[PDB]
Order: structure tokens, then C-alpha cells, then sequence
């Protein structure tokens, strides 16, 4: 059966991850009552990949949510699809973890993991086979950060044969909440390199970018930032949610993408670029998605992929389009950039397509790439990170939860690491 | 949920918690018999203005604040003012003879007589919260109450509370105002004595205030109740992210992990804009940039120095009312360019901005005009240990002849104890040195 | 509910004590009866620092009357406010002191000093929160001078935390009592450098001037003398008895005014001295009043500022006037006289302002200044003293009590490091 | 008479056992159900087609098959296809989780737990068997299950049945279609320990298929359907001189006498001709000679290579349909001439030929239209190598850097076995050289 079982903890991590279900349930015709009422089988071949089968003929997400504050608890639980959330699926304290890794990590989400530990196995239990586990959060404050990071080192220790995946927000200091998110982005980035699978990269600096360069929204809001966050990952579990040519699931997508344990960090890519209202009134060819979708300013993550080199790609179209016309523009891709794919690895770029597009669009195309241009994201915070703890400043705020300077040391050269092993792929 | 307690401690204290809860009132909708037509949730209820007020059965709406002080006709006033039937008698809490303008009687001699009474009141507020955050304390800085017992209650408090934070909003000695020459002794002593159990204190210069009332109001000789009601303004609208929701308001502990790089650091500088006349408002309406603007004049801060010789570690605005964010951006755009915003190479040269949507209030027959939108900033700058300076000066001034040091040793204190808060005020004035200093 | 109790010993004590009941009873709206007959209720907001309740609407002053002798009780009980005084709080002997300061400190003195202790005791038992003791006395005489000394130190036993303050009457060859008089002085003012607070110095040499030059009086008799001094204690009490802060009570008063313990004497001065003379055009204005306020001339003490510097000042304005302008002129006195004023004590002049104008005037101003050249008025008492201990002269009657020459030599030598002390601080510097 | 088992493993072994056995019912005449009018006896017989198909007493007719994949999705297809009622329950082996394109978790992680299983299922068919000659192995190169599974299988095999032919049909990875980027990991892995258990392999290189698919049949984007249904036309023309009566590889043994002389060389390339769009309603019928022709033309080889550059070792040839061995002779005469045909000098040179006078069938509703004579040559040549070299050199490119490896390494196989088979690999090309290679 495959199942996923889905986690989104905090703030981000609840509202990115609700705007998920909304958008997908659209896409297979579930209702926010969990009433299937669409008009293609290919809806409900592989439903039971992210939905329980209620009792009577409804469909309930394989959905934990988790939070420190009930806040965005009650947001979600008052949207238009929070009655299809499974109700003893909402653990949540009251105490907040004030934009601290500390917290949540070691202090307050200490005593709520295992309530939370409690339904992922009680989902877990019902799975027939069971595939994996998906999680949404941020990484600038502190239950998505350390409270998500938390769960997933508990959560390895009892599969440590499934498959850990996640979508991971990177902050930026152009939408920021405070001035710590380096520090906790940085403590999480050394967990992801250690204890998932694969992570995808999903950088609020080019979230805001489109939004104002691309876009043309002055100012933007999460509201518009997400909306690129969820069509980006609608495109990029298309290929577990409807049958094709391609069955994917996350270790075959593990298997192909990662060539090296540690670089499992992904850059996504989307397009065509639409906002909220948008119209499409004229649609696009495709030699035009597939342009756009590698281009620079299509990327979720701000990294200019021409600085570097893509180790392995996996592109999606999703509509009624001529698959010869896919593969002939996608091979002139490879060939119009062939110095920016690694000749060690052949066939490196493996394109699926889907006849079923996203809603209000006609056809589109979604791109993940493992390349080593990531570098100069984690490169980024790595610079903020110095800056500040070269004088050890706002370091009270997480020493007076027991955390010692050492720990801050340790996991700023691990991702010093990383960026080198990206760096010597670079140049070969 | 999420509740503060708020304490008022001696004239300056008391007074000041006067002026902020009958804000309070008129800005929630609260009547000076505590009944709050609006609230549909009789007994409780979970609302953001439930931070600061509790119910009872008959709906009445009761502060979360205790009344301290050593001697009676301050707090007297309060038991027969307009709002006397919002308070519990057991709130208000008075001696029988003050601290006289001295510490060590307000720490010791008097204080010890009515501490424990005072912390076994806290806790009855305490027991009836679900979520305690922390306790806003207000006091003056010169007086002997204000300074020596507040000094005091901070120590007990950490003692019953472990680190649950807690915030002062201290008054500043000005010598147009100040009622005693050792009000510096008391201040230093105070001020060292605190450091280590207070998260944050908003200090408020009351010379500051005076000169703004003075030149800003067109108030000829500005009293008590001209810098109270002044005050409360900008307390209003520091505490309003507790009191208020709304989808761009931030809450004021995110603002408070911005706002303090180190421990001993947690002084920051506030400013207040518009602060115009009725004479004088009518006419102009002021625009988001225009209040932005004064924010970054000199003559608008709540202390006196001056920032542009100084460097930012931390600059937050909270605006309030008729503002959306496009105009605010706008605003910070071209303040940064025409503007000496001088950050620290260890921190990021950014604005936090928060925007409630409820708009200012004025107590009827105050100075200030009603005004559709306003700005309070909070931002930590080096240029705040030009306050210490000046203080520390006064105190120098006076101890090398060991002036007035009789009427504190009379009363238990040893010299030891001054020396040791002097040498804490000078190592504060180098801790805000080396921060300036850049990077290796 | 800060009580203060008022003691009255000898004959300037009951003298200038009388008056000031006189005073203050028809500021605060109180008849002969004690029946409150007043208009404003700022009369009886602070009524209980100096007067009890006393049952179906009576006010009796919290004063105990005292005197070796019953001359002058006599008197002050058939004079005007006589029925106010509690009966039972009249502590007169018989035997008189002579104007002998060894009678009244050592041997007649001691005979009666228990019985105003059970006075003082009833009187403080009954007080909600007592805040101190004010004593009218004089330094030359025996009763006053050598029982009221005797007083303090007795009640300073009992009452060791509460504040003692004295209106001490200095003595002066103009309106000599008697020869022995600088005996009698140096003798009290050793013992008020070590057993009072804050000490007023009424000086008779600096009344007698002010009668004879500024007011025109030829022939100055005891009762002009006092009216003066009645005015003085109306506005130096002036804080205390009606409502506002700044010197709202005694202790805060000598906190703010005794920067060392033993520099305690204060030096009062009075605006408009013209109390009844011939030149009208008074036309007074805030800044008049401040420019005479601090003018040697407007000194109840024969010393001259400007020949030493104020340590501290406290200044109370009644009347109806702009504060802005009090503010103004304050400061316009500080910056042009810069100079007489240490820098080590910053802000050290304090200014109040009272609605309550004093009786017959449509504004005054008091002053109260810690000045060194106060060492004036100690030196000219030395000096008198050093001309008769010279000689041995009068000693006898001093000896034959009991006395032996070390206590005369003792307080002198006291006094000689007093104006040793005040000059050390005028010469201080800043830097 | 001798009877052959079919083992499918992975999804192209599964996919391409169903297009086949489709077209053995087409062939035979048996219906979807397992009936076959032409067989009059009943539940029993010893004719041709015995050897791939068991009768119960009720007349039903059983392919002699086992399908065996580690997950269900492909299965469940002919669990539920046209001719589900030709299959037995037992007949069909399903797993859980698959071996995600890994060779090692087909091998030694999914591969331990399933593998006794399948003996079991097979041993059952081989008790029904009088005379049992082996197998025939279908599978790809590049799945996890095809690789991984099908090795380990084959190497129990050789210990369950010794003295037993094992034949293979081996899809060989082609970027076109291929699915993942590791394959060329998983065709050196297996076919390093499958070299010592396979008697004779038959490669095809789905990109070759992928090409005859869009130049002679007109489709755009082949799809699996369009490219199984034209390998199981070889795989039929392959398998009907064991299903059919005659007198040429008229058992397994043959297939390696006649076509692999050396034991490490038996994998001949196979030429079909013609393959003619059933969109053409009208066609020339081609001849003897022009048929035979093409099977030295490159474009109809099921391996992209080039035979005038290596030598031969075998040649057969195999004529479906209206031949006369008249025109076979006539057109040897000329291929010889015109054509670079080298043999071996240890080697005759000459050509086997079998005519099977039943012409091909062809799939209603398929993509290839029906003919008069068709033609498969198989041909053991060194030409072949060439295949060999491609996948050595893409296997040597992401080994360099060690790329994917953790993959494989944590699932129990140790890193050696990598350079163990690639060593292997590099004998077989040099094998390849000394056979036919000149100064
Ligand atoms: N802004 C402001 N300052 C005040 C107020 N009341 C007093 N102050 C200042 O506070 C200082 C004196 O402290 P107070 O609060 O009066 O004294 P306290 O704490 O009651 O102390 P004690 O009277 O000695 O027991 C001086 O600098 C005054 O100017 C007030 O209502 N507002
Ligand atoms: N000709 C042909 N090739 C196929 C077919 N299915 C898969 N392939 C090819 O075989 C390779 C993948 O092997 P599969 O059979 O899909 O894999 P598997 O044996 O199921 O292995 P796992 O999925 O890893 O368990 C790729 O080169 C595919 O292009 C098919 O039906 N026909
Ligand atoms: N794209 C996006 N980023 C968000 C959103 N909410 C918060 N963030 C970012 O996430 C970080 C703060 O983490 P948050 O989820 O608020 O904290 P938590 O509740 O402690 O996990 C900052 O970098 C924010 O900019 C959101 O809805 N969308
Ligand atoms: N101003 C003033 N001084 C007085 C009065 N009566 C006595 N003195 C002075 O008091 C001194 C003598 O003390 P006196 O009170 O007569 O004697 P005692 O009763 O023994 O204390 C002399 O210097 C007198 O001038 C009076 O009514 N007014
Ligand atoms: C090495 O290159 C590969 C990457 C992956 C993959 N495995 N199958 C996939 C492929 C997909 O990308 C194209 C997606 C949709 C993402 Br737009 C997928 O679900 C996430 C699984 C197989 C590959 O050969
Ligand atoms: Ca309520
Ligand atoms: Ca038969
Ligand atoms: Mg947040
Ligand atoms: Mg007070
Ligand atoms: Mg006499
Ligand atoms: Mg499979």
C-alpha cells in the first residue's frame, strides 16, 4: 500500500503543510468533509498513499499535527478543510517555544514528544505497508527547528528503515521573525544531515524574490509565499500520489537522487509562475516550461545553479502535452547547458510525465535537482551564524536551557563539512 | 492566558498605575465599576485583554496589579478615585511611614514590616492564572520606596518565581522634578541591586518627558499628571501586543529576544510619535512616514542622549492603528538612506515592525490630540550609557565627600555596599563600550 | 496621621511658643475653643501633625508647657488661645532656674523632669505613627537653656529613631537677659550638636536688627522680637501642615538638608520683612521676593551668606503665583551667585509652593539655608564666652551645683571644631 | 517427451511473460480459458506443445510458468488480465516491498527471505514433469528484482537441478526507457554471477527495440506494450522449434551446441525481419531472398552493433512460414558474395536452418501486420562486445567516484564485489578480442 505518514510541527510548518491537504484533496476530488466527489478513477488509484479509509466511504489525511502554543492549532482547526483532520491527531502544549531551538528541543518539547510519539505509531500501526514519514517546518525558530528535529531522531530510533523526508523552510533575513534564526537554522541543518533521507530546500529568500522581482507584489505576505510553497509540493509528490510509467515512491526516489549519504539536499524548482487570483489565460508551450523551470529565478531556493554542477535531476510534466515534445525540449535542455551536469553520473536527468494538472492550470512542470550550487545557501547562513557568535551574542537565550557553546561549535563545522563536499564535486 | 501581573511601587509607581489601567479601560471598553459590555463570556473566557484583567461571576473585569506603597495618601487616592471600584481592597497595600528618600529604609528598616504581606497578596494573583508569563514592575528611581523596596520585592521574587521574567518601567531623576538630592544614591544602589533579577527595564527620563510636554504639548510648567499621562502612552503601546491580537501583531517576547544581546544589556531606548496638541493636530494629519521620521529625532526619546553618537544593536517599531505595511516599508526605506542608522558588524542591520490595528486613545481632558496612527520605538543602542554617565557623575560628586552617607549607615547599610554598587555601574558603562567595538 | 509633639520650656519657650499656636490655629481655622471654623478643606487635611481630636469636634494642640517657675504659665494661660491647651499637660515648679544652666540641666531641672517625661509619654502612647519631637526654647536662660537640653537627652532615650528638632533662641548683648548668658549658650549648643537632628537658629541679634534698621523700631520690645519669629516658624512649618510633598515631614528634611551629621543648624530667612513698617509701593513680585529671600538683611541670624557657602537650601513660596515664574527666578538666583553654593552636592536647593498664603499678606517666602557661614553666629558666642572663662569669672555659680571647669572647657572646645568643621567644607573643592 | 519451466522475475519479466504466453495461445490455438478444440486428447497427449503447457482432466491447458515479483502492482495485472483463468494461484509469487532499483536488496536483503518460497513453487511444476529439459529466465538487467533476485535464483538453480539447461531472455537497459540511474550497477552485478549458471542469453537492448518500434512501425513514444509485443515475436520465433515439431533445437541442449561453443561467450544476437506496420494496407510481400538479406542490416538486430567488424562462431537461421529450401540456398548463395560475412577459422562456416511451415501470428489489435515469411537469425558473433564495452564504460564513470555505493553497501554486500564483477567484466571483453580480433 505504500503508506506516508505526514507530520507538520509549529507555526510554518502547520500553515505550509495545511495549504498541502487543501490543495491536494482538490487535485483528488475530496471535499473538506472528506467526501470523494470527483469524475476520474486515476483520483483514488493511489489514494491510500496519504488517506485513511474512514468507516464510511470518507477519506481522512494520514495527518499529525503538532505544536507548542495552540495558536495556529485553532487557525487550522477553523480553515476550510480543518474538519477533514482526524480530531486525536491534534497534540499540541501550551507554553510555546519562543523562537528557540533550545526549547524545542530540550525543554519544552521534551514533554510533549511522546504524546506525539504516540499517534505516529498508532497511524503507523494501521499501515499496511507502511513507506516512510513526511515532515513540513521551519528552521528560523523553535518547535518546527527543534522540536522537528527532535521528533525525527526519536522517530529514526524506532524505523530506522523507513524512509525520513522533509520539507524545510530556510529563513532569510528579507521575511524574518527574529535575529536567532541563524542559530536555529544552523543547529537544525546538522540534524538533517545526519538522521533524514532526503530534504527539500525550500529557501523563504526566494520565496520572496519571486513574490517581488518575478511576481510584482510589493509587499508580500506568507499567504503569497506559500502559495508558491504548496504548488511546489503538489508538483514534487505528484509521482507518489497518481499512477504512471514511473511508480514512484521515496526510496526509489532516495536510490536515483542521492548519490553520496550526506548531500540529500535538494533545490526544487516550479513553473509557470502564478499568484493568487492570476488568470493563465494564455497557456505555454512547452519549450517555454521547460526554459522556465530552469531558470534561476524559477528555483525555491536562492542558489544560482549555474554556479555549480546538477549531480542528478528528476523533472514532472503535468497536463495533456505531446510526450515527444517532453523529451525532445528536455534534451535540448541537456544540451544547451551539458556543462552544468556532472559527466560522471550518465543519464543523470530522468523526466516523468502526468496527464493530470494542478488546478487552474492547463500544464506545468516541477523540477527537483540535487546540485552543488545548494553550497551557497547553507554558505549563507553560515555567515550569519559567525557574525553573531563571534561575540557570542543572544547566546543567553539558549545556555539558560542547559545548551553548552560547544554544541553551537559542533554543528556549525559540520555544515562548514558540508559545503566542502559539495565544493569537491564541483571539480571533477 | 498568558498573564501578567502588573506592580506598582511607591508615589511615582502608584501614580503611574493610575494613568495606565483607566488607558486601559477606555481602550477596551472597561467602565470604572468594571463591567465590560462587550465581553460576551461571563466568569473567563481566553481574550487577549484577559493578560491583564481577570472576572468574576458578575462579570466585573479586576487588574491583574498590586498597589505598594509605605505610606497611605498616594495609594488613599486610588481607594477614592474614579476608578476605586475596579480594585479589591486587598490590591491596594499601604504602611503607616515611608521610606523618607532613603534606600536603606525602603529595602530593610520599613520595608521588612510589610514584604511578606505584599508577596502572599502576589501569590493569590498568581494562583488564579493559567499560564503566569511574567510580572511588569513600576517604580521611581529616587525614591526610597521606589528604589529600596522595589529592590527588595525584585529579590523575593526571583526566590518564589525561579527566572519567570520580569520587566520594569523605571523613572529617570530629573532635577525639575526630583523631590530629594540623594536621589542619585538611590538610583545607583537600586540599579545595581536589580540588574541581575530583571529581564528588561524601560527607563523614562523624566526630564525627557518634561521638555517634550514642555515644547511638544505647549505646556507652560508641566506636572505630575502631564508626564503620567504621557507615560501611560507609551506603556500602552508596549503592552498592547499582550492585550491586543491581530494578524501583523507581534508579541512583545519576540521583541524582548531582539531587543537583549547580552543579560546585563537590556536597557532599551523608547520613542513616541505623534505627540502634538489639539491646537496644533488639527490641521495636519501626520503620515506613517512623518511619525517614523521623529522617531529618529533626538528631541522625541524617552531618555536624553544621543543615539547618532552610538551604534544599534536592535531597532523595533510598533506602530498602531490606520498603518499598513507598504507605507511602513516605504518609510524605512528612505529613513535609512537619509538617516545615520549605524548597526554593529555582529548583528544584522534590520527593523522589526509590528502593526496593531487599534487605534490610539486619549483620556478625556488629557493634552494630547487624537490622532488616527502612531509609532512607540524600542531599540537597543550603545548611546543609553550616556544616562549612566551622568547619573554616575552625580554620585561621584557627592560620595568622594561622603555626603547624606550617614543617614543610610544609621540605618544598617555599611560604605561597602556603595563602593560595590558603583564598581557594578562602572563595569555596565565598559559592557556597553565593548559591544560598540568591532569585530577582529 | 505623622504626629508630631510640641514641647515649650521656659519663658522665650512658652513665649514664642504661645505665638505660634496663635498662628497656625488662625491658619488651619481653629477658635480659642478649638471649634474648627475654617472655609478650605486644605485646613484639615494634615490638622492631625499638630492637633488631637478631641471628642465633639475639638482640636487641642499636641503641646506640653514647661517652666521651674509659674510666671509665664500663668500668663500664657490667660492670653488669647489659653483655654486650648490640654490642663493636665501644664508642668510648672516653683523653685526657678536663676537663668543658671547648671540648675536647670543638673539638680532643679532633674527634680521635674520626670514628671514632663509621663506628659511626653501620654502624649506619644496616643500618637497613630509619632514622628518626632519640636522643642521652643533659648539658649542663655537656666530652664530652657539647661532643662530643655536635659529634655531631649531623656526623650532621645526612649524615643532613639524618632527625630528631634529645636527653634534654639541664640542670645545677644542687644537684648541681654543677663550677664552669664554666653555660658548658658555654649553649654546648650554642645549639647545640641550631639542630641538633635535639625536646629533652627533664632538669633536675637539678627531680630533686634531687623526691628531697629529695616522696621524702624527705636525701642524693640520682646513682642516685636517674636513676631518676627512667629512668622519664621509659620512658614518653616509650612510643608509639614498642608498638603504636597518635598519636606512633607522631619525626616525628610533632614535627609535632604544634613549632609554630615553634625552640621545641623539652619539658618532661616523670611520675604517680606516689612511686616508693618511706612513704605508702601510694596508691589511684590516673584523675583523681588527671591533677591531679599537670600539677602543677609532678610536673616533671622546674624551671619552673611555671602561669606561662606550654602551646603544646602529649601525654599517654600505661599501665595498665588505661575510656577514658571518661581522656577525661573529659582534658577536665575543659583546661576548668578554660582559662587556660594558647593558644586559637590548637586541640585541642592529644593523649592515648594503653598496655595495657603500667611495671615495679612498676598504672598511670601521662606527660606531655609545650611550655609558655613553660619560659624559666624558660633564664633561670636566663643568669643563671649572665651572673654568671661578667661577670667573665671561667674564660675561659682556653676561650681556650687556641682560643675567642674573640664564640662566648660569640653563644650568649648565642641564648638571650636563646629566652626572647624564648617570652614573645612566651604574650602572643599569639586576637583 | 521433455518438458521447460518459465520463470518470470521483476516487472519486465513479468510484462514480457504475458505478451509471450498471449501469443503461445494464439499460436496453439488455446483459448483464454485454457480450452483447445484442435487437442483431442483429453487431460493428457505427448505432442509438441506438451512441453510448455500441462492438461488437467477437465481439458484445461496450463502454461508451465511461475512469475515471481517482490511487489504486487505488475502481478496483479495477470491476476486479473484475459487470461487470468489460465493461471493457477501457486503460479503467481507477490512480495511486499521491492528491491528499489538496488541489486544487494534484491540479492541479499529482500532476496534471503523470499527465495525458498519460489524453490518450493518451482518444484511443484517440476514434479508434474516426465522428463524435465531446464529453464528459460526472464528478466532485465537494471531492476533491483531483475538483477538481484534472478542471479541468486539462478545460482540455487544450479544446485537444485545440475544436470538441467538454464536459458535466458535479458532486457539490457536503454536511457530511453530506462528507470533508474544505477542500472548499469545492476547489469555488471548480475551478469558476473549469472556468467557461470546460464548456458546461453539472449540479450535485448530496449534501445534497439525502441528504434524498429518508431522506423517501422510508425509510433511516436513506444510504450512497454508496443515494445513487448514485438520481443515476444523473437522470443516465439526463438521458442517454437521446442513448441512445434521438427528437428532443430528440438531441446535446450541444442540451443548451446549449435550456438556456444565457448561456454563464457553464449550470448547470440538475434535479427528479425520483416517487421511491417499493421497500419499498411498494402505491402509487397517480401521474398526468400530479401528477407534473409535483411537480417545483416544493423537496423533489424535486437543489439545495436556492427557485425562486419567482429567474426562468427554460429549462424542460424530460422524461417517461419512459405519457404522452400530452394530459395534459402539460392539466398545464402548471395549474402555470401555480396555481404563481409568472417567466421572463426576454428569454425565451419556455413548456416543451420530451420523452416517452420506454420507462418508467424500476430496479436489482433496488435501493431505488426500479418506476412507470409518471416525470419529470425541467430547469430553467435563478437560484434556483440560491443554492448559489453558501453556498459563497462558507464559503469566505470560513476565507480570512479564511488557514486551510489552506499546503497548497495548497506545492504550487506561488501564494496569488493563491485570490482569483483567489473574484473569479470573485463575478461569477458578480452575474451571477446582473442575470439575474433586480428593483428
Ligand atoms: N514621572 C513621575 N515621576 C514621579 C512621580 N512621583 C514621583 N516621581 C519622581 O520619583 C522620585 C521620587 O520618588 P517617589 O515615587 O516620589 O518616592 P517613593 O518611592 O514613594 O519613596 P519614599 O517617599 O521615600 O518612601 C522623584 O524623582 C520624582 O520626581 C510621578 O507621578 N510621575
Ligand atoms: N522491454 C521492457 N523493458 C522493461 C519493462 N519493464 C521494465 N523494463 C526495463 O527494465 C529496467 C527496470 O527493471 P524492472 O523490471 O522495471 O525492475 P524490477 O525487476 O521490478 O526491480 P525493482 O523494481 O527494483 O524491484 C529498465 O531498464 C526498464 O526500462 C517492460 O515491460 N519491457
Ligand atoms: N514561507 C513561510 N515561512 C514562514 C511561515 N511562518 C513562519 N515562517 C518562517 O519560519 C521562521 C519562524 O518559524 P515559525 O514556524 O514561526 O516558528 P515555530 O512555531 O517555533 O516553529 C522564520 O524564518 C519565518 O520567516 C509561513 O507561513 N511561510
Ligand atoms: N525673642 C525672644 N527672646 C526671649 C523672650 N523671652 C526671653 N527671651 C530671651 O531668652 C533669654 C533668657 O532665657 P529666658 O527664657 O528668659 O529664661 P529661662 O526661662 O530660664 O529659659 C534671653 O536671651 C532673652 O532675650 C521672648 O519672648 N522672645
Ligand atoms: C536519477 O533520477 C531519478 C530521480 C527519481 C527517480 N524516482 N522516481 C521519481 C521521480 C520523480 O522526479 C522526476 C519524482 C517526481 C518529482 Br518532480 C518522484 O516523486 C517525488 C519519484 C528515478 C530517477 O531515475
Ligand atoms: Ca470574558
Ligand atoms: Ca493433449
Ligand atoms: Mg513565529
Ligand atoms: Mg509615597
Ligand atoms: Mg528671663
Ligand atoms: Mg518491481
Amino acid at each position: 500500500m505504500r503508506e506516508i505518514v505526514h507530520i507538520q510541527a509549529g507555526q510554518c510548518g502547520n500553515q505550509i503543510g495545511a495549504k498541502f491537504w487543501e490543495v491536494i484533496s482538490d487535485e483528488h476530488g475530496i471535499d473538506p468533509t472528506g467526501s470523494y466527489h470527483g469524475d476520474s478513477d486515476l483520483q483514488l488509484e493511489r489514494i491510500n498513499v496519504y488517506y485513511n479509509e474512514a468507516t464510511g466511504n470518507k477519506y481522512v489525511p494520514r495527518a499529525i499535527l503538532v505544536d507548542l502554543e495552540p495558536g495556529t492549532m485553532d487557525s487550522v482547526r477553523s480553515g476550510p478543510f480543518g474538519q477533514i483532520f482526524r480530531p486525536d491527531n491534534f497534540v499540541f502544549g501550551q507554553s510555546g517555544a519562543g523562537n528557540n531551538w533550545a526549547k524545542g528541543h530540550y525543554t519544552e518539547g521534551a514533554e510533549l514528544v511522546d504524546s506525539v510519539l504516540d499517534v505516529v505509531r498508532k497511524e503507523s500501526e494501521s499501515c499496511d505497508c507502511l513507506q516512510g514519514f513526511q515532515l513540513t517546518h521551519s528552521l528560523g525558530g523553535g518547535t518546527g527547528s527543534g522540536m522537528g528535529t527532535l521528533l525525527i531522531s526519536k522517530i529514526r530510533e524506532e524505523y530506522p528503515d523507513r524512509i525520513m523526508n522533509t520539507f524545510s523552510v530556510m529563513p532569510s533575513p528579507k521575511v524574518s521573525d527574529t535575529v536567532v534564526e541563524p542559530y536555529n537554522a544552523t543547529l537544525s541543518v546538522h540534524q538533517l544531515v545526519e538522521n533524514t533521507d532526503e530534504t527539500y530546500c525550500i529557501d523563504n529568500e526566494a520565496l520572496y524574490d519571486i513574490c517581488f522581482r518575478t511576481l510584482k507584489l510589493t509587499t508580500p505576505t506568507y499567504g503569497d509565499l506559500n502559495h508558491l510553497v504548496s504548488a511546489t509540493m503538489s508538483g514534487v509528490t505528484t509521482c507518489l500520489r497518481f499512477p504512471g510509467q514511473l511508480n514512484a515512491d521515496l526510496r526509489k526516489l532516495a536510490v536515483n537522487m542521492v548519490p553520496f549519504p550526506r548531500l540529500h539536499f535538494f533545490m526544487p524548482g516550479f513553473a509557470p509562475l502564478t499568484s493568487r487570483g492570476s488568470q493563465q489565460y494564455r497557456a505555454l508551450t512547452v519549450p517555454e516550461l521547460t526554459q522556465q523551470m530552469f531558470d534561476s529565478k524559477n528555483m525555491m531556493a536562492a542558489c544560482d545553479p549555474r554556479h555549480g554542477r546538477y549531480l542528478t535531476v528528476a523533472a514532472i510534466f503535468r497536463g495533456r502535452m505531446s510526450m515527444k515534445e517532453v523529451d525532445e525540449q528536455m534534451l535540448n535542455v541537456q544540451n544547451k547547458n551539458s556543462s552544468y551536469f556532472v559527466e560522471w553520473i550518465p543519464n543523470n536527468v530522468k523526466t516523468a510525465v502526468c496527464d493530470i494538472p494542478p488546478r487552474g492550470l492547463k500544464m506545468s512542470a516541477t523540477f527537483i535537482g540535487n546540485s552543488t550550487a545548494i553550497q551557497e545557501l547553507f554558505k549563507r547562513i553560515s555567515e550569519q551564524f559567525t557574525a553573531m557568535f563571534r561575540r557570542k551574542a543572544f547566546l543567553h537565550w539558549y545556555t539558560g536551557e542547559g545548551m553548552d557553546e560547544m554544541e553551537f561549535t559542533e554543528a556549525e563545522s559540520n555544515m562548514n563539512d558540508l559545503v566542502s563536499e559539495y565544493q569537491q564535486y564541483q571539480d571533477a | 492566558m498568558r498573564e501578567c501581573i502588573s506592580i506598582h511601587v511607591g508615589q511615582a509607581g502608584v501614580q503611574i498605575g493610575n494613568a495606565c489601567w483607566e488607558l486601559y479601560c477606555l481602550e477596551h471598553g472597561i467602565q470604572p465599576d468594571g463591567q465590560m459590555p462587550s465581553d460576551k463570556t461571563i466568569g473567563g473566557g481566553d481574550d487577549s485583554f484577559n493578560t491583564f484583567f481577570s472576572e468574576t461571576g458578575a462579570g466585573k473585569h479586576v487588574p491583574r496589579a498590586v498597589f505598594v506603597d509605605l505610606e497611605p495618601t498616594v495609594i488613599d487616592e486610588v481607594r477614592t478615585g474614579t476608578y476605586r471600584q475596579l480594585f479589591h481592597p486587598e490590591q491596594l497595600i499601604t504602611g503607616k511611614e515611608d521610606a523618607a528618600n532613603n534606600y536603606a529604609r525602603g529595602h530593610y528598616t520599613i520595608g521588612k514590616e510589610i514584604i511578606d504581606l505584599v508577596l502572599d497578596r502576589i501569590r493569590k494573583l498568581a494562583d488564579q492564572c493559567t499560564g503566569l508569563q511574567g510580572f511588569l514592575v513600576f517604580h521611581s528611581f529616587g525614591g526610597g520606596t521606589g528604589s529600596g523596596f522595589t529592590s527588595l520585592l525584585m529579590e523575593r521574587l526571583s526566590v518564589d518565581y525561579g527566572k519567570k521574567s520580569k520587566l520594569e518601567f523605571s523613572i529617570y531623576p530629573a532635577p525639575q522634578v526630583s523631590t530629594a538630592v540623594v536621589e542619585p544614591y538611590n538610583s545607583i544602589l537600586t540599579t545595581h541591586t536589580t540588574l541581575e533579577h530583571s529581564d528588561c527595564a524601560f527607563m523614562v527620563d523624566n526630564e525627557a518627558i518634561y521638555d517634550i510636554c514642555r515644547r511638544n504639548l505647549d505646556i507652560e510648567r508641566p506636572t505630575y499628571t502631564n508626564l503620567n499621562r504621557l507615560i501611560s502612552q507609551i506603556v500602552s503601546s508596549i503592552t498592547a501586543s499582550l492585550r491586543f491580537d491581530g494578524a501583523l501583531n507581534v508579541d512583545l517576547t519576540e521583541f524582548q529576544t531582539n531587543l537583549v544581546p547580552y543579560p546585563r544589556i537590556h536597557f532599551p531606548l523608547a520613542t513616541y510619535a505623534p505627540v502634538i496638541s489639539a491646537e496644533k493636530a488639527y490641521h495636519e494629519q501626520l503620515s506613517v512616514a512623518e511619525i517614523t521620521n521623529a522617531c529618529f529625532e533626538p528631541a522625541n526619546q524617552m531618555v536624553k542622549c544621543d543615539p547618532r553618537h552610538g551604534k544599534y544593536m536592535a531597532c523595533c517599531l510598533l506602530y498602531r492603528g490606520d498603518v499598513v505595511p507598504k507605507d511602513v516599508n516605504a518609510a524605512i526605506a528612505t529613513i535609512k538612506t537619509k538617516r545615520s542608522i549605524q548597526f554593529v558588524d555582529w548583528c544584522p542591520t534590520g527593523f522589526k515592525v509590528g502593526i496593531n490595528y487599534q487605534p490610539p486613545t486619549v483620556v478625556p481632558g488629557g493634552d494630547l490630540a487624537k490622532v488616527q496612527r502612531a509609532v512607540c520605538m524600542l531599540s537597543n543602542t550603545t548611546a543609553i550609557a550616556e544616562a549612566w554617565a551622568r547619573l554616575d557623575h552625580k554620585f561621584d560628586l557627592m560620595y568622594a565627600k561622603r555626603a547624606f552617607v550617614h543617614w543610610y549607615v544609621g540605618e544598617g547599610m555599611e560604605e561597602g555596599e556603595f563602593s560595590e554598587a558603583r564598581e557594578d555601574m562602572a563595569a555596565l558603562e565598559k559592557d556597553y563600550e565593548e559591544v560598540g567595538v568591532d569585530s577582529v
